[PDB]
């Protein structure tokens, strides 16, 4: 009873981590503005909105991962690529959930352990690379002059960046859980 | 060596691993459909409710 | 308007902490075996 229970709970947490990963990937609300910020707006990995400032906000929104002539800097490109590999790996293990009927558990848990660890490495590498991309001219113009490489300045980290850190920790702990489960039972 | 076993073998399941290629179709019958559905699901979500 | 979004950060931190605590509790229960 206990073994299948912990397996099911691990699978559920893995699915939750996958939802968190795709959510942080898609959303642009990674880094936000402040009162000291001249131009209100927000930006993420690929999609970003900037205020026109005519009468209200009228935030013009631009940028998608599909286009590679709209990313402010190659650091954001690398971050988005690594998050892509993270999402692909976690989805691959979610597919591997369906592989239990044929393969033995002791191998499938190990396969997702390695897959989740690789997804974690990709996600942390992307998270490390993302602050390096604040040197782009648009980010400097919106946040402020003093904003730069590993320098938030006026801007601040929004819910999505810390949510990506939450997903990183989820990936690590789920990977360790899968590693111990594979040898167990 | 620490509540686990040889770092190489406790992690990597190289033992009993493979001439089990003959079962690949039995894997694919579940592995190829399911994956597509996942992708499909994500795709529609990524463009419908949150696009 | 808010320009800090403090409440959003607080609630998402709480939810993430809850989910990590669930995972850690599961891991500890498994380790006790
Ligand atoms: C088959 C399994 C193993 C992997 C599937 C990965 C899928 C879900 C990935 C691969 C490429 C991805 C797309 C790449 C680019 C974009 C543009 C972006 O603005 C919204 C998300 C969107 C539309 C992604 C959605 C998820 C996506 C379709
Ligand atoms: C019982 C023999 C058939 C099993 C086929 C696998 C499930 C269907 C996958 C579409």
């Amino acid at each position: 009873r206990n073994s299948r229970a912990i397996g099911v709970l691990w699978a559920i947490f893995t699915i939750c981590f996958a939802i968190i990963n795709v959510v942080v990937f898609i959303q642009p609300y990674w880094v936000g503005d402040s009162v000291s910020t001249p131009k209100p707006g927000y930006f993420g990995l690929f999609h970003y909105c900037v205020g026109s400032g005519l009468a209200g906000r009228e935030l013009t929104c631009r940028g998608s991962f599909t286009d590679f002539s709209t990313i402010p800097s190659s650091a954001f490109k690398a971050a988005a690529f690594f998050v892509l590999l993270s999402m692909v790996l976690i989805l691959g293990c979610i597919t591997c959930f369906s592989l239990f009927f044929f393969c033995n558990t002791a191998t499938v848990y190990k396969i997702c352990a390695w897959m989740q660890l690789l997804a974690a490495l990709c996600l942390v590498l992307g998270c490390m690379i993302f602050p390096d991309g604040w040197d782009a001219e648009t980010i400097r113009d919106m946040c402020g002059a003093k904003t730069g490489k590993y320098s938030l300045g006026d801007c601040s980290v929004r819910w999505a960046y810390i949510l990506a850190i939450i997903g990183i920790l989820n990936a690590l702990i789920l990977s360790f859980l899968a590693f111990v489960l594979g040898n167990r039972q | 060596c620490l509540d686990g076993k040889d770092c190489a073998s406790f992690f990597c399941c190289f033992e009993d691993c493979h001439i089990r290629i003959a079962k690949m179709d039995s894997y694919a019958r579940i592995f190829f459909p399911t994956a597509f559905c996942l992708f499909n699901l994500v795709y529609w979500v990524s463009y419908l409710y949150l696009g | 308007d808010s320009r800090d979004y403090s409440t959003e950060l607080s609630v998402t931190v709480a939810v993430g902490a809850s989910l990590l605590f669930l995972n850690i509790l599961a891991f500890a229960a498994l380790y006790y075996k």
